[PDB]
């Protein structure tokens, strides 16, 4: 009644872009929540900084207890590790999303190298009247699957960069991580999601 | 002119699943009748075991409970076999009305706000066939719920009354209102199937 | 080696990103000229088919007009081999604009090999305020590699369908033909050159 | 001498004619296409006479045939334009044939009747300039009426197969053979026009 061996290939993208649509949901809200914890880390940057360019200077005022950077430095410190500890719960969001879409597309294109010979090359380059043709199908999906990773390289490295030392680059990380993005196509998800959204609902 | 392809293939797809649904209920009446009748024998039964001497235990009893229960547990899923039947057909009613809910949403921008609608054939708007996609789809959406209500409830009545009435609403379809065959013939007269 | 081992490598990048500015500005001007190419193979196409209908007519005004119905038909299929081979003409252009960048960035791939285990991990994907990292240098000729090639093959498959000679179907050539271009990434060699226009003059 | 340089001159002529009629056949194709497009926007327009059908439209079809009638009136007489422009390049042509004509009339006489036939240029005697003026002449006589036929009757047709083919002869002209553009090569390279 149809072609038996393209029904598996067009339910395996059915299923693998409302995946895309998920992981994007969590990358996104990962993003979010990095940015106001960067922008405390160039606060408690620039407070240590301060403190530590003051901390070989002698106030009159403040040597009547000389056991206040000791403590002062300290409770700046703690509050650091927490910053930290938050973003590293971001990354492994966004290590679970990069995982979830290089895994999801080779399961896909498993199913497509079992009917690569018999579909035909004609059948693939066929577009329809309002879904892509399947070429441009798997092809989008390879260029998600190198979006997220070749973000999460990015993010994962940035955020490594900070134990590093550095003490004003610490203080210039919302500075570069919006960099990633702008400097990468953002808007590049949402485009190929679009143009497949009417080959979903059949 | 692609609209006007896929609406009349609609009309084709939308007389086809009618046809469906009215085969199903036959067969459907017919497992849920012979269930009416399992209740009723069942009943009579009971009568003539009333009637039986008094130095007499169950001895068809035990036999003739389990063959009962046996066939009514294969009965219900055969009644339940003809209710998913429907239901397969209810979705592809759903997706006959949200083609045609499509179709309509290209034919409005095409020609602005300010300008008439051409009709898709002779005398019929596009609007209008989203129109009876919708009424059709809620008539029978109505229905397949209310023949799921039916099937699980004469199992378990005992009431002959409202067995009688189970059968009766199975049988007519209460949803189904008698213009849903006239307005059938309205689409097919239009789109070209039927001649004018 | 030089003083700094990236040298070669920003140095082949200097000079690869100009050669995709000049290649990008053929293949454009050889797609503008295949709009019109098309629309009169549609063109001819109504004609050839309107004409052969017409073999049986007998039309008072064809009186005194010898050869005409014969002279007609191959007039225009002169006319149609003409618009071919200009057609032939600008996959030609489009091919040389593919051979030249999947060239370019091969040789610059290689200049990176080099240097690969000399130069550091960490000076590939450090950015610079206004230059990108040259990683992403990198990362970005391939995906304009892959945006030629991967076009080029659309662009020679979907103009095949001239074989079939069906008068419908050359009459939605230029219909899928703005597709092919609709669905690739338009905004994409232009918007690479931009972030680059700072690392050029420099 | 003068013979010769007027064998030049009119090999010149002969190259300009050509383009003039190329050119005028290009603003008369803007007006035939116009043409079509009026008799393709008439019979749109009485289809939506047929479909608003409210007596407002057999009204609109007084109205819509008047706008008709003074454009294709306008067009007939811009085309009929093209046509008399197309006519002084004949005229021309002819006086560019006949010109020629007289030349070895008086060229073969002057030295009685063939004792030698001197080389007007390098090789070509008199008579090929003939061959090409009259070929050359023949094909645009053929041209010509034939433009003038297809203008009556594009007016008066309805038939789209027709208004296509209609249109398809006039855009590439079918009289001049595409060898016409070899053969004027082969006299320009003869009479020293076209660069060694």
């Amino acid at each position: 009644t149809q072609d038996r061996p393209l029904l598996a290939v067009q339910e395996a993208l059915k299923k693998c872009f409302p995946v895309v649509e998920e992981q994007q949901g969590l990358w996104q809200s990962a993003l979010r929540d990095c940015q106001p914890l960067l922008s405390s880390l160039s606060n408690l940057a620039e407070q240590l900084q301060a403190a530590q360019n003051l901390r070989f200077e002698d106030v009159p005022a403040l040597r009547a207890f000389p056991d206040l950077k000791e403590r002062l430095r300290r409770k700046q410190l703690v509050a650091g590790d927490i910053v930290l500890d938050k973003l590293g719960e971001r990354l492994a969001i966004l290590l679970k999303v990069r995982d979830m879409v290089s895994s999801h597309v080779e399961r896909v294109f498993q199913i497509y190298e079992q009917h690569a010979d018999t579909v035909g090359i004609d059948a693939v380059l066929q577009p329809s009247a309002v879904s892509p043709s399947v070429a441009d199908m798997l092809e989008w999906l390879q260029d998600i699957e190198r979006h997220y990773r070749k973000s999460y390289l990015k993010r994962k490295y940035l955020l490594s960069s900070i134990q590093w030392g550095d003490l004003a680059n610490i203080q210039a990380l919302p500075k570069a991580w919006d960099r990633i993005s702008k400097d990468e196509h953002q808007d590049l998800v949402q485009d190929i999601l679009l143009n497949v959204s009417f080959f979903l609902e059949e | 002119m692609v609209s006007a392809r896929k609406i009349k293939d609609n009309a084709a797809d939308w007389h086809n699943l009618i046809l469906k649904w009215e085969t199903l209920n036959d067969a459907g009446f017919t497992t849920a009748n012979n269930i009416a009748n399992l209740k009723i024998s069942l009943l009579n039964k009971d009568k003539i075991e009333l009637d039986s001497s008094s130095p007499a235990s169950k001895e068809n009893e035990e036999k003739v409970c389990l063959e009962y229960n046996e066939e009514l547990e294969k009965l219900c899923e055969e009644l339940q076999a003809t209710l998913d039947g429907l239901t397969k057909i209810q979705v592809k009613m759903e997706k006959l009305s949200s083609t045609t809910k499509g179709i309509c949403e290209l034919e409005n921008y095409h020609y602005g706000e300010e300008s008439k609608r051409p009709p898709l054939f002779h005398t019929w708007p596009t609007t209008h066939f989203y129109e009876v996609s919708h009424k059709l789809l809620e008539m029978y959406r109505k229905e397949l719920l209310l023949k799921r209500t039916v099937a699980k409830e004469l199992a378990h009545t005992g009431d002959p009354d409202l067995t009688l009435s189970y059968l009766s609403m199975w049988l007519h379809q209460p949803y189904v209102e008698s213009d849903s065959r006239l307005h059938l013939e309205s689409m097919l007269l239009e789109t070209g199937h039927r001649a004018l």
